[PDB]
DNA sequence: CACAGTGACTCAGCAG
DNA sequence: GCTGCTGAGTCACTGT
């Protein structure tokens, strides 16, 4: 048992720690709907949903700041190959250019 | 007593030489304190590693997009004019033929 | 109002 | 034990 569940349960707050977080809001809305909840029981309700889905962005903000150093890495490793590629086409263009400028002087 | 900058540059041998005057409960207090400044300290200059790397890789990145866009772009005007100047040696030699 | 994204702080916990 | 680090949860915002 959490620390989460333990304090709602303390409470009377006869929902599952999971179904406050994750339920959608009209799901979430509906199974809070018809219910005499006091302050102190909306408090720690929407004290657990805000805690419960913020650690999840917290998360993906930390993967998708890592996943984005990687694609980094990799974008400058394509430049890196696509600049010798283009180096490469610029030769043989300057040299077939160089080679019929000098059959012709 | 004693301020933030102060805790977090001594070190243990130093911190054990400002005992005066505290309980054993206050001595673990003041550790904690240190500890916990010293871990601010960690997690901001990682926060600053991290920001280092991603500024100096997109500024290295935004670079060598430039780079080959120019590159790209040239080789295409170049290749215009060189695939021209072959279309019209081309044109001299059926022309050089058809002398006799 | 709702919620997602994010820098800063915090702490647990691991390695050395 | 301490040090430095890093994953993770939480706060306090900002933005849609």
């Amino acid at each position: 048992l959490t620390r989460d569940e333990l304090r709602a349960k303390a409470l009377h707050i006869p929902f599952p720690v999971e179904k406050i977080i994750n339920l959608p809001v009209v799901d979430f809305n509906e199974m809070m709907s018809k219910e005499q909840f006091n302050e102190a029981q909306l408090a720690l309700i929407r004290d657990i949903r805000r805690r419960g889905k913020n650690k999840v962005a917290a998360q993906n903000c930390r993967k998708r700041k890592l996943e984005n150093i990687v694609e980094l890495e990799q974008d400058l490793d394509h430049l890196k190959d696509e600049k010798e590629k283009l180096l490469k086409e610029k030769g043989e263009n300057d040299k077939s250019l160089h080679l019929l400028k000098k059959q012709l002087s | 007593s004693l301020t933030d900058e102060e805790l977090v540059t001594m070190s243990v041998r130093e911190l054990n030489q400002h005992l005066r005057g505290l309980s054993k409960e206050e001595i673990v207090q003041l550790k904690q304190r240190r500890r916990t400044l010293k871990n601010r300290g960690y997690a901001a200059s990682c926060r600053v590693k991290r920001v280092t790397q991603k500024e100096e890789l997109e500024k290295q990145k935004a670079e060598l997009q430039q780079e080959v866009e120019k590159l790209a772009s040239e080789n295409a005007s170049m290749k215009l004019e060189l695939d021209a100047l072959r279309s019209k040696y081309e044109a001299l030699q059926t022309f050089a033929r058809t002398v006799a």
